[PDB]
Protein backbone atom coordinates (compact mmCIF):
# COMPACT_ATOMS: atom_id res chain seq x y z
CA UNK A 1 0.00 0.00 0.00
CA UNK A 2 3.03 2.79 0.55
CA UNK A 3 4.50 1.41 -2.25
CA UNK A 4 8.21 0.18 -1.98
CA UNK A 5 11.10 0.48 -4.09
CA UNK A 6 10.96 -3.07 -4.59
CA UNK A 7 7.00 -3.88 -4.93
CA UNK A 8 6.19 -5.27 -8.49
CA UNK A 9 3.13 -2.82 -9.13
CA UNK A 10 5.24 0.44 -7.97
CA UNK A 11 7.92 -0.64 -10.78
CA UNK A 12 6.65 -1.81 -13.48
CA UNK A 13 3.97 1.66 -14.10
CA UNK A 14 7.61 3.04 -13.71
CA UNK A 15 9.36 1.18 -16.30
CA UNK A 16 6.44 1.15 -19.15
CA UNK A 17 5.88 4.16 -18.43
CA UNK A 18 9.23 5.36 -19.42
CA UNK A 19 9.11 3.73 -22.54
CA UNK A 20 5.97 4.22 -23.46
CA UNK A 21 6.64 7.85 -23.25
CA UNK A 22 9.39 8.20 -25.47
CA UNK A 23 8.22 6.12 -28.06
CA UNK A 24 5.21 8.17 -28.29
CA UNK A 25 7.19 11.29 -28.32
CA UNK A 26 9.57 10.52 -31.18
CA UNK A 27 6.97 9.04 -33.66
CA UNK A 28 5.07 12.31 -33.43
CA UNK A 29 8.07 14.47 -33.41
CA UNK A 30 9.34 12.64 -36.50
CA UNK A 31 5.81 13.15 -38.48
CA UNK A 32 6.01 16.59 -37.79
CA UNK A 33 9.37 17.16 -39.42
CA UNK A 34 8.07 15.89 -42.62
CA UNK A 35 5.09 18.02 -42.42
CA UNK A 36 7.05 20.85 -41.59
CA UNK A 37 9.23 20.81 -45.01
CA UNK A 38 7.84 23.39 -47.59
CA UNK A 39 7.86 20.68 -50.30
CA UNK A 40 5.23 18.67 -48.52
CA UNK A 41 2.49 21.69 -48.29
CA UNK A 42 3.20 22.23 -51.25
CA UNK A 43 1.91 18.83 -52.38
CA UNK A 44 -1.40 19.39 -50.33
CA UNK A 45 -1.81 22.29 -52.76
CA UNK A 46 -1.18 21.17 -55.59
CA UNK A 47 -3.53 17.73 -54.75
CA UNK A 48 -6.13 20.38 -54.10
CA UNK A 49 -5.64 21.28 -57.10
CA UNK A 50 -5.54 18.24 -58.74
CA UNK A 51 -8.72 16.45 -57.61
CA UNK A 52 -11.38 19.48 -58.84
CA UNK A 53 -9.95 19.60 -62.66
CA UNK A 54 -10.60 15.98 -62.55
CA UNK A 55 -13.93 16.63 -60.85
CA UNK A 56 -14.77 18.65 -63.71
CA UNK A 57 -13.72 16.48 -66.32
CA UNK A 58 -15.85 13.81 -64.94
CA UNK A 59 -18.47 15.84 -64.95
CA UNK A 60 -17.97 16.04 -68.64
CA UNK A 61 -17.66 12.53 -69.22
CA UNK A 62 -20.78 11.78 -67.46
CA UNK A 63 -22.93 14.51 -69.07
CA UNK A 64 -23.84 13.00 -71.71
CA UNK B 1 35.03 14.04 -1.47
CA UNK B 2 37.90 12.54 -3.82
CA UNK B 3 35.37 8.77 -2.86
CA UNK B 4 32.00 10.65 -3.64
CA UNK B 5 33.92 11.57 -7.57
CA UNK B 6 34.88 7.98 -7.88
CA UNK B 7 31.66 6.67 -6.69
CA UNK B 8 29.24 8.44 -9.45
CA UNK B 9 31.57 7.77 -12.41
CA UNK B 10 31.44 4.44 -11.66
CA UNK B 11 28.07 4.22 -10.86
CA UNK B 12 27.07 6.01 -14.16
CA UNK B 13 29.22 3.59 -16.19
CA UNK B 14 27.16 0.75 -15.43
CA UNK B 15 23.94 2.03 -15.00
CA UNK B 16 23.53 2.81 -18.56
CA UNK B 17 24.66 -0.43 -20.03
CA UNK B 18 22.62 -2.20 -17.56
CA UNK B 19 19.28 -0.24 -18.07
CA UNK B 20 19.07 -0.74 -22.17
CA UNK B 21 18.91 -4.59 -21.70
CA UNK B 22 15.76 -4.58 -19.07
CA UNK B 23 14.09 -1.58 -20.44
CA UNK B 24 12.94 -3.67 -23.75
CA UNK B 25 8.66 -2.74 -23.08
CA UNK B 26 7.06 -6.29 -23.44
CA UNK B 27 9.37 -8.60 -20.78
CA UNK B 28 8.36 -5.72 -18.30
CA UNK B 29 4.80 -5.78 -19.04
CA UNK B 30 4.59 -10.02 -18.60
CA UNK B 31 6.36 -9.69 -15.55
CA UNK B 32 4.03 -7.45 -13.53
CA UNK B 33 0.92 -8.98 -14.16
CA UNK B 34 2.53 -12.25 -12.93
CA UNK B 35 3.75 -11.12 -9.87
CA UNK B 36 0.86 -8.98 -8.73
CA UNK B 37 -1.67 -12.12 -8.75
CA UNK B 38 0.94 -13.96 -6.97
CA UNK B 39 0.77 -11.67 -4.10
CA UNK B 40 -2.66 -11.64 -3.56
CA UNK B 41 -3.06 -15.38 -3.24
CA UNK B 42 0.00 -14.92 -0.48
CA UNK B 43 -2.08 -12.56 1.22
CA UNK B 44 -5.23 -14.24 1.59
CA UNK B 45 -3.52 -17.52 2.94
CA UNK B 46 -2.32 -15.32 5.89
CA UNK B 47 -5.80 -13.16 5.84
CA UNK B 48 -7.11 -16.96 6.10
CA UNK B 49 -4.80 -17.86 9.22
CA UNK B 50 -6.19 -14.85 10.90
CA UNK B 51 -9.70 -15.23 10.13
CA UNK B 52 -9.26 -19.11 11.54
CA UNK C 1 21.05 12.90 -17.71
CA UNK C 2 22.97 10.20 -16.15
CA UNK C 3 23.86 12.50 -12.51
CA UNK C 4 20.34 13.30 -12.37
CA UNK C 5 18.96 9.86 -12.99
CA UNK C 6 21.47 8.03 -10.10
CA UNK C 7 20.53 10.92 -7.67
CA UNK C 8 16.81 10.10 -8.31
CA UNK C 9 17.22 6.62 -7.09
CA UNK C 10 18.98 7.33 -3.90
CA UNK C 11 16.12 10.35 -2.45
CA UNK C 12 13.41 7.61 -2.75
CA UNK C 13 15.33 4.78 -0.93
CA UNK C 14 16.44 7.41 1.70
CA UNK C 15 12.64 8.31 2.10
CA UNK C 16 11.71 5.31 3.15
CA UNK C 17 14.61 5.13 5.86
CA UNK C 18 12.52 8.37 7.05
CA UNK C 19 9.77 6.62 7.01
CA UNK C 20 10.70 3.56 9.36
CA UNK C 21 12.02 6.18 11.93
CA UNK C 22 8.38 7.81 11.97
CA UNK C 23 6.89 4.56 12.55
CA UNK C 24 9.40 3.35 15.02
CA UNK C 25 8.36 7.04 16.24
CA UNK C 26 4.29 6.62 16.25
CA UNK C 27 5.28 3.18 17.55
CA UNK C 28 7.13 4.84 20.96
CA UNK C 29 4.13 7.47 21.34
CA UNK C 30 1.94 4.71 21.77
CA UNK C 31 3.92 2.42 24.10
CA UNK C 32 4.06 5.23 26.18
CA UNK C 33 0.58 6.01 25.73
CA UNK C 34 -0.03 2.09 26.60
CA UNK C 35 2.13 2.69 29.99
CA UNK C 36 0.03 5.72 31.03
CA UNK C 37 -3.02 4.20 30.83
CA UNK C 38 -1.31 1.27 32.04
CA UNK C 39 -0.56 2.94 35.06
CA UNK C 40 -3.99 4.74 35.41
CA UNK C 41 -5.84 1.46 35.02
CA UNK C 42 -2.79 0.57 37.56
CA UNK C 43 -3.70 3.49 40.04
CA UNK C 44 -7.30 2.68 40.06
CA UNK C 45 -6.74 -0.68 41.03
CA UNK C 46 -4.79 0.42 43.72
CA UNK C 47 -7.10 2.83 45.06
CA UNK C 48 -9.80 0.21 44.91
CA UNK C 49 -7.45 -1.45 47.45
CA UNK C 50 -7.03 1.09 49.71
CA UNK C 51 -10.36 1.51 50.48
CA UNK C 52 -11.00 -2.23 50.76
CA UNK C 53 -7.54 -2.60 53.06
CA UNK C 54 -9.85 0.77 55.14
CA UNK C 55 -12.79 -1.79 55.47
CA UNK C 56 -10.27 -4.67 56.06
CA UNK C 57 -8.76 -2.46 59.04
CA UNK C 58 -5.15 -3.30 57.79
CA UNK C 59 -3.88 0.43 58.38
CA UNK C 60 -0.27 -0.50 57.12
CA UNK C 61 -0.95 -2.03 53.61
CA UNK C 62 -3.06 0.99 52.96
CA UNK C 63 -0.50 3.43 53.67
CA UNK C 64 1.92 1.21 51.58
CA UNK C 65 -0.55 0.98 48.48
CA UNK C 66 -0.80 5.26 48.82
CA UNK C 67 3.15 5.26 48.30
CA UNK C 68 2.70 2.97 45.61
CA UNK C 69 0.34 5.39 44.25
CA UNK C 70 2.52 8.05 44.36
CA UNK C 71 5.86 6.45 42.62
CA UNK C 72 3.12 5.27 39.76
CA UNK C 73 1.87 8.99 39.65
CA UNK C 74 5.99 9.34 39.34
CA UNK C 75 6.55 7.36 36.59
CA UNK C 76 3.34 8.60 34.87
CA UNK C 77 4.51 12.22 34.94
CA UNK C 78 7.74 11.19 33.59
CA UNK C 79 5.97 9.17 30.67
CA UNK C 80 4.03 12.85 30.18
CA UNK C 81 6.70 14.55 30.07
CA UNK C 82 8.61 12.32 27.65
CA UNK C 83 5.49 12.13 25.92
CA UNK C 84 5.44 15.70 25.09
CA UNK C 85 9.16 16.07 23.89
CA UNK C 86 8.35 13.01 21.80
CA UNK C 87 5.22 14.44 20.62
CA UNK C 88 7.24 17.53 19.18
CA UNK C 89 9.95 15.73 17.45
CA UNK C 90 7.68 13.74 16.02
CA UNK C 91 5.63 16.97 14.42
CA UNK C 92 8.56 18.23 12.94
CA UNK C 93 9.53 14.49 11.61
CA UNK C 94 5.86 14.72 10.06
CA UNK C 95 6.32 18.05 8.28
CA UNK C 96 10.02 17.52 7.39
CA UNK C 97 8.18 14.12 5.20
CA UNK C 98 6.23 16.55 3.86
CA UNK C 99 8.53 18.99 2.84
CA UNK C 100 10.53 16.40 1.18
CA UNK C 101 7.58 14.73 -1.08
CA UNK C 102 6.96 18.59 -2.58
CA UNK C 103 10.99 18.74 -3.17
CA UNK C 104 10.93 15.56 -5.15
CA UNK C 105 8.12 16.42 -7.63
CA UNK C 106 10.16 19.93 -8.13
CA UNK C 107 13.52 17.77 -8.71
CA UNK C 108 11.37 15.71 -11.54
CA UNK C 109 10.35 18.77 -13.21
CA UNK C 110 14.55 20.06 -12.96
CA UNK C 111 15.46 17.13 -15.11
CA UNK C 112 13.21 18.14 -17.96
CA UNK C 113 14.36 21.88 -17.79
CA UNK C 114 18.51 20.35 -17.68
CA UNK C 115 17.50 18.45 -20.23
CA UNK C 116 16.33 20.99 -23.02
CA UNK C 117 18.98 23.19 -22.56
CA UNK C 118 21.52 20.03 -23.18
CA UNK C 119 20.29 19.35 -26.31
CA UNK C 120 20.37 23.26 -27.54
CA UNK C 121 23.91 23.50 -26.53
CA UNK C 122 24.60 20.24 -28.73
CA UNK C 123 22.65 22.39 -31.76
CA UNK C 124 25.03 25.23 -31.10
CA UNK C 125 27.76 22.96 -31.58
CA UNK C 126 26.75 21.66 -34.89
CA UNK C 127 26.50 24.87 -36.17
CA UNK C 128 30.31 25.46 -35.70
CA UNK C 129 30.76 22.77 -37.07
CA UNK C 130 29.97 24.08 -40.50
CA UNK D 1 -12.98 -10.67 24.27
CA UNK D 2 -11.30 -7.64 24.47
CA UNK D 3 -8.79 -9.22 22.33
CA UNK D 4 -10.78 -10.92 19.95
CA UNK D 5 -12.63 -7.13 19.34
CA UNK D 6 -9.03 -5.90 18.49
CA UNK D 7 -8.25 -8.60 16.20
CA UNK D 8 -11.68 -8.49 14.57
CA UNK D 9 -11.30 -5.17 13.47
CA UNK D 10 -8.12 -5.51 12.21
CA UNK D 11 -9.00 -8.80 10.05
CA UNK D 12 -11.67 -6.76 8.96
CA UNK D 13 -9.12 -3.84 7.30
CA UNK D 14 -7.62 -6.74 5.97
CA UNK D 15 -10.66 -7.77 3.96
CA UNK D 16 -10.91 -4.50 2.89
CA UNK D 17 -7.17 -4.06 1.20
CA UNK D 18 -7.67 -7.19 -0.08
CA UNK D 19 -10.78 -6.42 -2.15
CA UNK D 20 -9.05 -2.49 -2.85
CA UNK D 21 -5.96 -4.29 -4.48
CA UNK D 22 -8.12 -6.94 -6.65
CA UNK D 23 -9.67 -3.66 -8.07
CA UNK D 24 -5.95 -2.34 -8.71
CA UNK D 25 -5.02 -5.86 -10.79
CA UNK D 26 -7.82 -5.81 -13.12
CA UNK D 27 -7.06 -2.72 -13.96
CA UNK D 28 -3.31 -3.42 -15.11
CA UNK D 29 -4.52 -6.05 -17.34
CA UNK D 30 -6.63 -3.37 -19.68
CA UNK D 31 -3.56 -1.30 -19.35
CA UNK D 32 -1.35 -3.77 -21.14
CA UNK D 33 -3.52 -4.29 -24.02
CA UNK D 34 -3.89 -0.86 -24.75
CA UNK D 35 0.23 -0.16 -23.94
CA UNK D 36 0.99 -2.99 -26.60
CA UNK D 37 -1.15 -1.20 -29.92
CA UNK D 38 0.58 2.20 -29.04
CA UNK D 39 4.00 0.73 -28.72
CA UNK D 40 3.53 -0.82 -32.14
CA UNK D 41 2.23 1.93 -34.01
CA UNK D 42 5.39 3.88 -32.78
CA UNK D 43 7.79 1.50 -34.09
CA UNK D 44 6.35 1.40 -37.67
CA UNK D 45 5.51 5.40 -37.87
CA UNK D 46 9.62 5.46 -37.23
CA UNK D 47 10.76 2.90 -39.90
CA UNK D 48 8.38 4.80 -42.03
CA UNK D 49 9.19 8.58 -40.97
CA UNK D 50 13.39 8.35 -41.32
CA UNK D 51 12.16 7.17 -45.42
CA UNK E 1 10.24 17.97 -24.59
CA UNK E 2 7.75 20.53 -25.63
CA UNK E 3 4.87 17.99 -25.94
CA UNK E 4 5.48 16.55 -22.80
CA UNK E 5 5.59 19.69 -20.76
CA UNK E 6 2.26 20.61 -21.57
CA UNK E 7 0.96 16.94 -21.38
CA UNK E 8 1.88 17.84 -17.60
CA UNK E 9 0.84 21.13 -17.59
CA UNK E 10 -2.67 19.88 -19.33
CA UNK E 11 -2.47 16.98 -16.76
CA UNK E 12 -1.88 19.43 -14.26
CA UNK E 13 -4.91 21.73 -15.32
CA UNK E 14 -7.08 18.13 -15.36
CA UNK E 15 -5.83 17.37 -11.81
CA UNK E 16 -6.82 20.91 -10.70
CA UNK E 17 -10.93 20.64 -11.95
CA UNK E 18 -10.66 17.33 -10.09
CA UNK E 19 -9.56 18.68 -6.89
CA UNK E 20 -12.06 21.62 -7.27
CA UNK E 21 -14.58 19.09 -7.82
CA UNK E 22 -13.90 17.06 -4.71
CA UNK E 23 -13.47 20.55 -2.81
CA UNK E 24 -16.94 21.64 -3.43
CA UNK E 25 -17.68 17.68 -2.81
CA UNK E 26 -15.95 18.23 0.68
CA UNK E 27 -17.74 21.08 1.59
CA UNK E 28 -21.34 19.50 1.25
CA UNK E 29 -20.12 16.78 3.01
CA UNK E 30 -18.73 18.74 5.90
CA UNK E 31 -15.45 17.37 5.98
CA UNK E 32 -13.59 21.01 6.56
CA UNK E 33 -10.50 19.46 6.95
CA UNK E 34 -10.19 17.96 3.59
CA UNK E 35 -11.40 21.02 1.55
CA UNK E 36 -8.62 22.83 3.14
CA UNK E 37 -6.13 19.71 2.08
CA UNK E 38 -7.73 19.69 -1.60
CA UNK E 39 -6.79 23.61 -1.13
CA UNK E 40 -3.19 23.32 -0.58
CA UNK E 41 -2.82 20.56 -3.04
CA UNK E 42 -4.42 23.10 -6.39
CA UNK E 43 -1.78 25.92 -4.60
CA UNK E 44 1.56 23.39 -5.17
CA UNK E 45 -0.14 22.01 -8.39
CA UNK E 46 -0.35 25.98 -10.20
CA UNK E 47 3.19 26.30 -8.82
CA UNK E 48 4.23 23.52 -10.80
CA UNK E 49 2.17 24.41 -13.86
CA UNK E 50 3.59 27.66 -13.40
CA UNK E 51 6.96 26.64 -13.51
CA UNK E 52 6.56 23.91 -16.83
Amino acid sequence: VRGMNTSSAMSAFERMEEKVLMQESRAQALGELAGADLETQFAQLEGGSDVDDELAALKAQMLP
Amino acid sequence: MGLFDRIKRVVSSNLNDLVNKAEDPEKMLEQAILEMQEDLVQLRQGVAQAIA
Amino acid sequence: EKMLEQAILEMQEDLVQLRQGVAQAIAAQKRSEKQYNDAQNEINKWQRNAQLALQKGDENLARQALERKKTYTDTSAALKASLDTQSTQVETLKRNLIQLESKISEAKTKKEMLKARITTAKAQEQLQGM
